C-alpha cells in the first residue's frame, strides 16, 4: 500500500518517458503526409 | 544574467504596451499584416523588395571595428530601437510547439541558448559541438525528464522559462521579408528552432490577484515617472489625457490617485490645467525606475490577460489550463511542494506529447 | 516614434525560390528591378512578380507562432519581431494547418488542444437589430 | 434546441413587417442569450 516512493518513482518515470517523446517527435526530420 | 536592450528595460511604449483591448489581446503574439496609411508601402501597386547583404556586411564589420576600439572583449550592443531591427546580424527563427505558451518574451528582450551535455559513463569523446550557444555539462537534468549519458540537449534559456529546442534546416523555398513603411527588404534563412513545451521559471498572477494589481500600479507610476522626465518646462508638468490615452480603461481616480503624491494641479495662472511636479519631490533615477518593475513582470501580467481574454470568449479544465494555474504547479513542483499529474486536459498537445502541469498531492 | 517592424515569410515555387535564392545570394540591386510584391486591397491576395513573371499569392495564417531572434556573438539572442504570416505563391482558406518545419505538419489538427463552448460579431449585429425594432419575440425551439 | 428570432420594423412612408430569423448556431446561442438575460436582471 505504497503512499511515498511508488507515486515518487511512478511520477518520475512517465516525466522521463515524456521528455524522451517529445524529443525524439520534435527532432524528427521524416516527412509526415498532409492528412 | 541576462542583460535586454535598454528599450526593452526602460518599458519603452512600443515594445511594451500599456493597454491592450480585445482585438489586441485575440492577436496577442500574432500582430496581423496593417495597411498604412502614409509612407512608400501606402501607395497601391507593385513594390520592389530589395537585398540587404551590404547593409549587413557593413554593420558587422562595423561592430567589428567598435568591439576592437573597446579592448577586445565582449561588447553590449542593443542601446537603441534601431539596434533591434531584422536588417542586420545574425538572425535565427524560433517556432513554438504550444499553441499559447504560459510565458512568451516581448521584442527586444534577450535570451541564452545552453547546450546541456550528459558525459557518458567513464571516458567521453566531448559535447557534440553546436553552432549556436554555449555547453554546460549537466548532472542534474534542468527539465523534468533527465538526459541519457552522451546527449546534448540544446534549450533557450532566459529569466521567463527554460525550453528544450531543436536545429532544424529551413525549408528552400521560404525567404523572410522585412515590410516596413518605405519598402520590402528580403533576407534568406538558414537556421530554425522548434522550441518544445516550456518549463516556466515566472508565475503569471491570477486575475485580481495581490501581484496583478502591485504591477498594474507600479507600470502606471513608471510611466507617469517617464512623462515627467521627458517634460522640458522648468517646474515639470504633464497632461493628464496623454495618461488617458496610455491608460484608457483605468478609472481616472486612480491615476489621480498616482499623481496624487509628487504632483498637483495647477488650474490658473501659469501651468494652467498641467499637473507640476512637486518641488520637494525627488524624481527617481533611471535605476530606480528601472529597480521598480521588470520587463519578465510585463510579460507575465501579458499572459495573465491574454489568458483571461481566451478563457473570457470561450464562456473548469479550461481553467486549470490557465497560465496562473499551470505555472503556480510547475514552480511548487521544482520545489518539491506537489507533484504532477504528467497526462492530463493541460496537455498543450492534446494528445499523449507533452506534460499538463497541474498540482497532484 | 518608433514602430515595430512587420516581418513575415515568403513560399515561392521552387525553381523560382532556386532562381530568388541565387539573386539574393549575389547581392547586387538587380534583384531589386526582378523582385516585386503586389499586395491587393483583399489583404489576402498579391502578385509576386519574379523575373516580371507574373505568381499568384495568398496571405495565410501560421498555426504556431515564430519569432526572429538575432545576435552578435551567437550566444545571446535578442527578439526582434514576431512572424504569424506567410505569403504562400503559386477565411478558412486563409488558415494554414501546417507549420514550417518538418516536425510540425497537421499541427492545427493534431498536436493543437482545441477548447470550444465572428460568431461575437453576428451576435452584435442581432443586439442592434432587436435595438433598431419595436417588439421580439424569442423561444428557444425543437426540431422543426 | 435551436434559437428563433421575431423582429417588428416600420418600413419607409407606412409599413409594419415582421421577420422571423433562426440561429442554429449553438455559439451564436450562447452568447445571444447570456446577454438577455444579463439585460433582464441589468434592470
Amino acid at each position: 500500500r505504497f503512499s511515498v516512493a511508488e507515486h515518487q518513482e511512478r511520477y518520475k518515470e512517465e516525466c522521463q518517458r515524456i521528455f524522451d517523446l517529445q524529443n525524439k517527435v520534435l527532432s524528427s526530420t521524416e516527412v509526415l503526409s498532409t492528412d | 544574467i541576462i542583460q535586454h536592450s535598454i528599450p526593452a528595460v526602460e518599458l519603452r511604449q512600443p515594445f511594451f504596451p500599456t493597454h491592450m483591448g480585445p482585438i489586441k489581446l485575440r492577436q496577442f503574439h500574432r500582430p496581423p499584416l496593417k495597411k498604412y496609411s502614409f509612407g512608400a508601402l501606402s501607395q497601391p501597386g507593385p513594390h520592389s523588395v530589395q537585398p540587404l547583404l551590404k547593409h549587413i556586411k557593413k554593420k558587422a564589420k562595423m561592430r567589428e571595428q567598435e568591439r576592437q576600439a573597446s579592448g577586445g572583449g565582449e561588447m553590449f550592443f542593443m542601446r537603441t530601437p534601431q539596434d533591434l531591427t531584422g536588417k542586420d546580424g545574425d538572425l535565427i527563427l524560433a517556432e513554438y510547439s504550444e499553441e499559447n505558451g504560459p510565458l512568451m518574451m516581448q521584442v527586444g528582450m534577450a535570451t541564452k541558448i545552453k547546450n546541456y551535455y550528459k558525459r557518458k559513463p567513464g571516458k567521453d569523446p566531448g559535447a557534440p559541438d553546436c553552432k549556436y550557444g554555449e555547453t554546460v555539462y549537466c548532472h542534474t537534468s534542468p527539465f523534468l525528464g533527465s538526459l541519457h549519458p552522451g546527449q546534448l540537449l540544446q534549450a533557450f534559456e532566459n529569466n521567463l522559462f527554460r525550453a528544450p529546442i531543436y536545429l532544424h534546416k529551413m525549408p528552400e523555398t521560404d525567404f523572410l521579408i522585412i515590410r516596413t513603411r518605405q519598402g520590402y527588404y528580403i533576407r534568406e534563412l538558414v537556421d530554425i528552432f522548434v522550441v518544445g513545451q516550456q518549463c516556466p521559471l515566472f508565475e503569471v498572477p491570477g486575475p485580481n490577484s495581490k501581484r496583478a494589481n502591485t504591477h498594474i500600479r507600479d507600470f502606471l507610476q513608471v510611466f507617469i515617472y517617464r512623462l515627467f522626465w521627458k517634460s522640458k518646462d522648468r517646474p515639470r508638468r504633464i497632461r493628464m489625457e496623454d495618461i488617458k490615452k496610455a491608460f484608457p480603461s483605468h478609472s481616472e481616480s486612480s491615476i489621480r490617485k498616482r499623481l496624487k503624491l509628487c504632483a498637483d494641479f495647477k488650474r490658473t495662472g501659469m501651468d494652467s490645467n498641467w499637473w507640476v511636479l512637486k518641488s520637494d519631490f525627488r524624481l527617481p533615477t533611471e535605476e530606480e525606475i528601472r529597480a521598480m518593475v521588470s520587463p519578465e513582470q510585463c510579460c507575465a501580467y501579458y499572459s495573465m490577460i491574454a489568458a483571461e481574454q481566451r478563457l473570457k470568449d470561450a464562456g473548469d479544465d479550461e481553467v486549470r489550463t490557465a497560465p496562473w494555474n499551470t505555472t503556480r504547479a510547475f514552480i511548487a513542483a521544482m520545489k518539491g511542494k506537489c507533484l504532477l499529474e504528467v497526462t492530463g486536459v493541460a496537455d498543450p498537445t492534446g494528445c499523449g506529447e507533452g506534460f499538463s502541469y497541474v498540482k497532484i498531492p | 516614434p518608433h514602430e515595430l517592424e512587420s516581418q513575415f515569410i515568403l513560399r515561392l515555387p521552387p525553381e523560382y525560390a532556386s532562381t530568388v535564392r541565387r539573386a539574393v545570394q549575389s547581392g547586387h540591386v538587380n534583384l531589386k528591378d526582378r523582385l516585386t510584391i503586389e499586395l491587393h486591397p483583399d489583404g489576402r491576395h498579391g502578385i509576386v512578380r519574379v523575373d516580371r513573371v507574373p505568381l499568384a499569392s495568398k496571405l495565410v495564417d501560421l498555426p504556431c507562432v515564430m519569432e526572429s531572434l538575432k545576435t552578435i556573438d551567437k550566444k545571446t539572442f535578442y527578439k526582434t519581431a514576431d512572424i504569424c504570416q506567410m505569403l504562400v505563391s503559386t477565411e478558412k482558406k486563409f488558415i494554414w494547418n501546417h507549420g514550417i518545419t518538418l516536425p510540425l505538419k497537421n499541427v492545427r489538427k493534431r498536436r493543437f488542444r482545441k477548447t470550444a463552448k465572428d460568431v461575437e460579431k453576428e451576435v452584435k449585429r442581432l443586439l442592434s437589430t432587436d435595438a433598431e425594432a419595436v417588439s421580439t419575440r424569442w423561444e428557444i425551439i425543437a426540431e422543426d | 434546441r435551436c434559437l428563433k428570432i421575431y423582429r417588428t420594423f416600420r418600413d419607409e412612408e407606412g409599413k409594419e413587417y415582421v421577420r422571423c430569423e433562426t440561429v442554429r448556431k449553438p455559439a451564436v446561442i450562447d452568447a445571444y442569450v447570456r446577454i438577455r438575460t444579463t439585460k433582464d436582471e441589468e434592470f
